[PDB]
């Protein structure tokens, strides 16, 4: 019994551990040679006590003087090489001591560990025993590749030392602070000894033992690679042995080596992700892309018929009880995120960002039937709502390829539109049998794989293919917009009700594809003379919705807040009257609210305001292609007006966020005032905070948001002038309200141009502004620099229109 | 197409190596001619890059 | 410790696929987002 209500345990007069503690004492091994098969047996008993969580014994060993010094003393010995006849009970002894160290550092979470152990791990690092045992578990893995096909007896003890060394090193990354493994040169040696020491076991494709040990070290290699992807300060030493490991792993059985092909592709993706690289660098790139695409043709065909046997074996059940542990025969679904198919697609999608002209990759895919092979499996996956990770990964590879003229023509010539257009209808289609909605939409990432994500990537792929191929993908884009016409019209409206960031990310691609397609207005009007006008109307309401939300920044904050907290119904209401007072009293306790809540709500609000601004910019450009150009409708009187709709109503009322309110010239005047106030906050946030490090991309976001804010204003002014001339010409628009239009726009374009000229006399981000900026340096004539007062074209064009309204 | 700009470096570096070797040799009419041939080759590779 | 070594293998497969998918989405959006502005500067320099 303890003074503090705890129980003490002690090694009593008949404890077995008194004899175990003598058998391992270095300071009696100075006197009585404990032969290694007996030291092994004493250490095996200590491994079981640490495995089988007998902590009432472990506590009573942790408290023994010299325990960790005597117990670890064989790890401070030296061994003969594997080519000399050492006693394998010593290899087991060292492997079992490594297991005890692993279990103790894992269970005794980062604090309560013994100080003689903490300074023993420190001693192991100072004596560089990491580098010694690294070199030994390297050479012992070459020796197995040199002695398989002989009756090499100690192979089980060799497997025990290789598995114990794997366990020790994954703890020496995650607990590097307790293992004292903080020398990046020793980490680089440990990585290369695990790389070479994996290669030797994977270049023997006939040896089940080498394949097993090499696949187990490949599990270590892949962890060390990711935890050290800042200290492996060269890439080009790693790619060679990974190609040699791949080409060995492709000469061996798929049913074992699935669980190695995946690890090797996962390593290659991680290595390509460390450095900006080109086809000039990579060892045998033209064979590596062959090896990867031929592996993908095992995988995508095995997935294709897996998705067809799931179409023949009808009405399996929701078999929901089985609390059972890691056994065989239960079937391998190939649509796993870490499956060889899905990792091969992502590796191909990294490698397609290294070959700039596509000229190296197309010299593989002119051999292999692979592009239509991917599309036929995608076509079934989309029809069945099966194979989500593969479906998304295939669309990622296609979206990478569609950027180059060689990749886009290869994707189009593979039949892309047929294998997506009708299958993709399934994805967003709902069942008409209405039942319960499951609220389990917990806070996962916006990059969690999803069926809406598959639709967004299909829209992004058609935005990309039409941007690259134009007239040579225009029928395909018209059939696609006509088939997807419901989802196109839904997503133009979804911003009116579902202001969530994942919905804004769908709407921007829908308006993006529309912005690529409205370049072909007369061709679109010939084939789809309904839908093009229904899109003009819904783009009009999307302009009203985005501008009223971006203006009403408090209503946007409230629409987020009122969809970020849940769970209480009540009704019936009625009224009125009064408190008060009072008691009382006491006591405690003190936590604070997190300012990180106001920071994260503001960061969500700034990202939602950026999403709404992208959509508004794309909408204002897409709508401009549905009006005659400002130059045409100013300068030619033979230009017809029946070819062009009224897209804005003759009001100057500011835009309400409001269900039926059609967009107006007051909506356009509000869009410019929104952009002026946002630009007018980006030149407030300029006070000198310091000592933060590591974020570059906020400089780029401060650039791209400012060029976007210009694009929102300037296409809005093009719509304003074009539609104002569309009203001022027209023979039915009443002369009273033509004169009203001249008057109310002559006032608010004058107030806006007075505000624009009060901004631009600071300089927009430009080469003239950068040339005017100097003062200690860079000056000529007296105090001038470059040349000043080159004006921006909007300030001339809106002047010319205001002058002509004042005629 | 992609190989060609890796190869013109390696060919210039190798031509420089062979020209260091040749310029250590006893300067016979053959060593003089081949030093001319490799510098004529250099003076074309200096346009292939 | 086996569940932890399962999880370390899982994160050592899973995470670079999300880094690759983040690269595709970012490099597609950034190419549409800047092309639209290089197209717009070609509009402004025509207006000038």
């Amino acid at each position: 019994d303890g003074s503090d209500g705890s129980k003490e345990f002690s090694l009593g007069m008949w404890s077995c551990l008194h004899a175990v503690l003598e058998l391992i004492d270095s300071q009696q091994q100075d006197r009585y040679w404990c032969p290694p098969l007996l030291h092994r047996a004493a250490i095996a008993f200590l491994h079981a006590l640490w495995q089988d969580r007998r902590d009432s014994a472990m506590l009573v060993l942790r408290t023994k003087p010299k325990f960790w010094e005597n117990l670890t003393s064989p790890l401070f010995g030296t061994l003969s090489p594997p080519s000399e006849t050492s006693e394998p009970s010593i290899l087991e002894t060292c492997a079992l001591i490594m297991k005890i160290i692993c279990l103790e550092i894992y269970y005794v979470v980062k604090g309560s560990l013994d100080q003689s152990l903490k300074d023993t791990l420190k001693k192991f690092s100072i004596e560089k025993r990491f580098a010694y045992w690294s070199g030994y578990v390297k050479s012992l893995a070459v020796h197995v590749a040199e002695t398989e096909g002989s009756s090499c007896t100690s192979l089980l003890e060799y497997q025990m030392l290789v598995s114990a060394w794997r366990m020790l090193l994954i703890i020496a990354t995650t607990h590097a602070d307790i293992m004292h493994l903080t020398d990046s040169v020793v980490r680089r040696q440990l990585f290369l000894d695990v790389l070479d020491g994996t290669k030797a076991l994977l270049l023997v494709p006939a040896s089940v033992n080498c394949l097993r040990l090499g696949s187990m070290k490949c599990t270590l290699l892949l962890i060390l690679l990711r935890q050290w992807k800042r200290e492996l300060g060269s890439v080009d030493e790693i790619l060679g042995p990974l190609t040699e490991i791949l080409e060995g792993v492709l000469q061996a059985d798929q049913q074992l080596m699935e669980k190695t092909k995946a690890k090797v592709f996962s390593a290659f993706i991680t290595v390509l992700q460390m450095k900006e690289m080109k086809v000039s660098d990579i060892p045998q790139y033209s064979q590596l892309v062959l090896n990867v695409c031929e592996t993908l043709q095992e995988e995508v065909i095995a997935l294709f018929d897996q998705t067809r046997h799931s179409l023949a074996l009808g009405s399996a059940t929701e078999d929901k009880d089985s609390m059972e542990t890691d056994d065989c025969s239960r079937s391998r679904h190939r649509d796993q995120r870490d499956g060889v198919c899905v990792l091969g697609l992502h590796l191909a999608k990294e490698l397609c960002e290294v070959d700039e002209d596509g000229d190296s990759w197309l010299q593989v895919t002119r051999r292999l039937p692979i592009l239509p092979t991917l599309l036929t499996t995608l076509e079934v996956s989309l029809r069945m709502k099966q194979n989500l990770h593969f479906t998304e990964a295939t669309l990622h590879l296609l979206l990478t390829l569609a950027r180059t003229q060689q990749g886009a023509t290869a994707v189009a010539g593979a039949g892309i539109t047929q294998s997506i257009c009708l299958p993709l209808l399934s994805v967003y289609q709902l069942s008409t049998n209405g039942t319960a909605q499951t609220p389990s939409a917990s806070r996962k990432s916006l990059d969690a794989p999803s069926w809406p994500g598959v639709y967004r990537l299909s829209m992004s792929l058609m935005e990309q293919l039409l941007k690259t191929l134009r007239y040579n993908f225009l029928p395909e884009a018209l059939d696609f917009v006509g088939v997807h016409q419901e989802r196109t019209l839904q997503c133009l409206n979804a911003v009116r009700t579902v202001q969530s960031l994942a919905c804004l990310e769908e709407a921007d691609h829908t308006v993006g594809f529309i912005l690529q397609l409205s370049n072909f207005m007369k061709e679109w009007h010939f084939h789809l003379p309904q839908l093009m006008r229904d899109i003009q109307v819904n783009l009009g309401y999307l302009c009203q919705a985005c501008t009223s939300l971006l203006h009403s920044r408090k209503m946007l904050q409230h629409y987020l807040q009122n969809k970020n907290g849940d769970g209480l119904p009540s009704a019936v209401a009625q009224r009125v009257q009064r408190p008060p007072s009072a008691a009382s009293a006491a006591p405690s306790s003190s936590k604070q609210p997190a300012a990180d809540t106001e920071a994260s709500e503001q960061q969500a609000l700034h990202t939602v305001q950026y999403g709404l601004l992208k959509i508004l910019s794309k909408t204002l450009a897409a709508l401009r292609h549905f009006t005659p150009d400002v130059c045409q409708i100013l300068l030619d009187q033979s230009l017809d007006l029946a070819e062009y709709n009224f897209l804005f109503a003759l009001s100057f009322t500011t835009p309400t966020f409001d269900s039926e309110v059609a967009p107006s010239f007051g909506t356009l005047l509000a869009t410019v005032n929104v952009a002026l106030n946002m630009l007018g906050e980006l030149d407030k946030k300029k006070e000198p905070l310091t000592q933060a490090v590591g974020l570059s991309t906020q400089a780029e976001g401060t650039r791209t948001l400012k060029s976007l804010l210009m694009f929102t204003m300037e296409n809005c002014f093009y719509l304003l002038i074009s539609q104002a001339m569309r009203y001022l010409r027209d023979p039915a628009v009443h002369p009273r309200d033509k004169q009203r239009m001249k008057q109310e726009l002559s006032s608010e374009l004058s107030t806006l141009l007075s505000s624009l000229s009060r901004y631009f006399r600071r300089g927009a981000p430009s080469s003239p502004a950068t040339g005017v900026l100097p003062s200690p340096q860079g000056k000529s004539t007296s105090l001038s620099k470059a040349s000043p007062e080159s004006q921006e074209p909007l300030i001339q064009l809106v002047q010319a229109f205001v002058r002509h309204m004042q005629r | 197409n992609c190989e060609r700009r890796r190869f013109t470096n390696l060919c210039l570096d190798a031509v420089c190596g062979y020209l260091v070797e040749l310029q250590s040799m006893s300067s016979s009419v053959a060593v003089q001619a081949i030093t001319g041939n490799f510098k004529s080759l250099q003076a074309k590779l200096e346009r292939l890059h | 410790i086996q569940g932890f070594l399962k999880n370390e293998k899982d994160n050592a497969l899973l995470s670079a696929i999300e880094e690759s998918r983040k690269r595709t989405f970012g490099m597609a959006e950034e190419y549409h987002r800047e092309s639209m502005l290089v197209e717009w500067e070609q509009v402004k320099q025509r207006i000038l």
